């Protein structure tokens, strides 16, 4: 009986693409990420951005593109560290989402929450 | 102005012309590249409050090293921050950086 | 295909079970679970084993008992007409939307 | 009862552990090292301050870390989440 109107027979999957399961896209990214070395952030977004804290902190001055993949490489790998201390938090809170739950523990063991 | 609800036609919602002259200027990293360092982290899943969580913890760890730069271009009246500076500013507590230098 | 090719060697099942003229079995779109809960007195909620027991007699087990019930009970949970108590003496107590009294 | 001590300890300072048990134990670890070692009394005891702040942190740290995963006791998985994210220990 096919009523046409209630997608519990699930109407049609003619048309339906392959979608990858919740999830699993990221054992993909794992592997993919972790042996790239490209530098993570864009640089026109963060050489902005650090231009702005040094305006209020100083008056106008200049930058060497050397300084803004010095500050980049740094920061990127300070958040990478940290995106794995606090996944090793997440396990430790038996789940695998992270929050600042995970982040405010962290940060304050490693000594930044100081 | 909208011809629909969606993103089908032209322009509905979210039609930016104006590029971070004075705006969205900490909003610089996107969701993709919050999840690219957490996968390079080795982390699967992240929640919707670690995007704003890392940009706040992002902007102390700029705030704190750029703190010493100033400091130290102005001090050999330099006034352009180079790779020098930002290891100095970065060798002195953790975050030793090799890659430039000498 | 999940409605033709699954269904190919299955119309065996539906002429002889789900609805026909007169009394007769109720369809797997309602009643199977509505009128199972109504039937049932003295439970406050729908166990499992209580479910898979109201679904007697002449029914298509196959792998449906196996996932599907799972799947309609999310489902329902979506549309947000069945309600439900908690425990662990219990594992689930699921119940109607019944608007007899307001909540 | 266990948080009416904690009272006691917070206000008043004072050594937390037995002082010649750690000097035994500082003397059996320096031995190996170098047999008939001499140790000094302000020495072992200058250790002692710093040892037992050390597990004063490290019970702080793993008391926040049983709070993150919905718990109130510390277990070694705590000891193990605190001593490698602070790099003591990988």
């Amino acid at each position: 009986t096919k009523a046409a109107r209630k997608s519990a027979p699930a109407t049609g999957g003619v048309k339906k693409p392959h979608r990858y399961r919740p999830g699993t896209v990221a054992l993909r990214e794992i592997r993919r990420y972790q042996k790239s070395t490209e530098l993570l952030i864009r640089k026109l977004p963060f050489q902005r951005l650090v231009r702005e804290i040094a305006q209020d902190f100083k008056t106008d001055l200049r930058f060497q593109s050397s300084a803004v993949m010095a500050l980049q490489e740094a920061s990127e790998a300070y958040l990478v560290a940290l995106f794995e201390d606090t996944n090793l938090c997440a396990i430790h809170a038996k789940r695998v989402t992270i929050m600042p739950k995970d982040i405010q523990l962290a940060r304050r063991i490693r000594g930044e929450r100081a | 102005s909208g011809r629909g609800k969606g993103g089908k036609g032209l322009g509905k919602g979210g039609a930016k012309r104006h590029r971070k002259v004075l705006r969205d200027n900490i909003q610089g990293i996107t969701k993709p590249a919050i999840r690219r360092l957490a996968r390079r982290g080795g982390v699967k899943r992240i929640s919707g409050l670690i995007y704003e969580e890392t940009r706040g913890v992002l902007k102390v760890f700029l705030e704190n090293v750029i703190r010493d730069a100033v400091t130290y271009t102005e001090h050999a009246k330099r006034k352009t921050v180079t790779a020098m500076d930002v290891v100095y500013a970065l060798k002195r507590q953790g975050r030793t950086l090799y890659g430039f230098g000498g | 295909m999940t409605e033709s090719l699954v269904l190919s060697p299955a119309p065996a099942k539906p002429k002889r079970v789900k609805a026909s003229r007169r009394s007769a079995s109720h369809p797997t779109y309602s009643e199977m679970i509505a009128a199972a809960i109504r039937a049932e007195k003295s439970r406050g909620g729908s166990s499992r084993q209580s479910i898979q027991k109201y679904i007697k007699s002449h029914y298509k087990v196959g792998h449906n008992a196996d996932l599907q019930i799972k799947l309609s009970i999310r489902r329902l949970l979506a549309a947000g007409v069945l309600k439900q108590t908690k425990g662990v003496g219990a594992s689930g107590s699921f119940r109607l939307a019944k608007s007899d009294k307001a909540k």
